[PDB]
């Protein structure tokens, strides 16, 4: 038996870290490109699987 | 980055030519149509009389 694929999860900060919070949303965009990176990391995993 | 679904791709990839494929441009969420504040029916009114 050999694992081949994995669950193709995909996070979204602007809803995970905080949903329906615009003040958190612009506070997030103050942090910068963490979350465009994380969606990039996880879509890289998802394409990989 | 707001008129065409294609334009959002051009804008997320930061390129004016978008290669063939599928691109996760942005995210959407159906917004709360209204607010439903609900509490138990009054059960212990005070006798001001
Ligand atoms: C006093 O009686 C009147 C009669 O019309 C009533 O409208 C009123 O609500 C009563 N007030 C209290 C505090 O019980």
């Amino acid at each position: 038996i050999l694992p081949v694929s994995m669950t193709k999860t995909s996070v979204d900060c602007t809803m995970y870290i905080c949903g329906d919070s615009t003040e958190c949303s612009n506070l997030l965009l103050q942090y910068g490109s963490f979350c465009t990176q994380l969606n990039r990391a996880l879509t890289g995993i998802a394409v990989e699987q | 980055c707001a008129l065409d679904p294609l334009s959002e791709t051009k804008c997320t990839l930061k390129s004016f030519t978008v290669e063939k494929g599928i691109y996760q441009t942005s995210n959407f969420r159906v917004q709360p149509t209204e607010s439903i504040v609900r509490f138990p029916n009054i059960t212990n009114l005070c006798p001001f009389g």
